[PDB]
């Protein structure tokens, strides 16, 4: 939901 | 973190410069592509074990705009040095078929045709 949860989803 | 202020570095406005900051930088930095950019990569909260080995100078967009909001620059070059550091880091550390190397690319190709309008000769500015 976050900038870091799709940070995270979009990196790995 | 990258630095973005040093009294010891020459660093000035130009008309190249300027034109970097108040069109180009405005409109990648609201650009729907730059959210992943817009702040550094943190490699602890992120997992990334490995990612200051693979990439020796991390860069963002919002050290380019705090770099041009100071006068950190002392000609476009740098700037664009800078933006191109920041999508070739995109490039090294994920593979070529990942989401993100394809919203870097398409950044990197908005990026270079509004600088190909960018005032051709560069030239200091001083009055304010
Ligand atoms: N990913």
């Amino acid at each position: 939901w976050s900038w870091l949860c799709k940070k995270y989803n979009l990196i790995h | 973190g990258s630095e973005v202020s040093n009294p010891k570095k020459p660093g000035r406005v130009t008309n190249q410069l300027q034109y970097l900051h108040k069109v180009v930088m405005k409109a990648l930095w609201k650009h729907q592509f730059a959210w992943p950019f817009r702040q550094p990569v943190d490699a602890v909260k992120l997992g990334l074990p490995d990612y200051h080995k693979i990439i020796k100078q991390p860069m963002d967009m919002g050290t380019i705009k705090r770099r041009l909001e100071n006068n950190y620059y002392w000609a476009a070059s740098e700037c664009m040095q800078d933006f191109n550091t920041m999508f070739t880091n995109c490039y090294i550390y994920n593979k070529p078929t990942d989401d993100i190397v394809l919203m870097a690319q398409t950044l990197e190709k908005i990026f270079l045709q509004k600088v190909a309008s960018m005032p051709q000769e560069e030239q200091e500015l001083v009055v304010t």
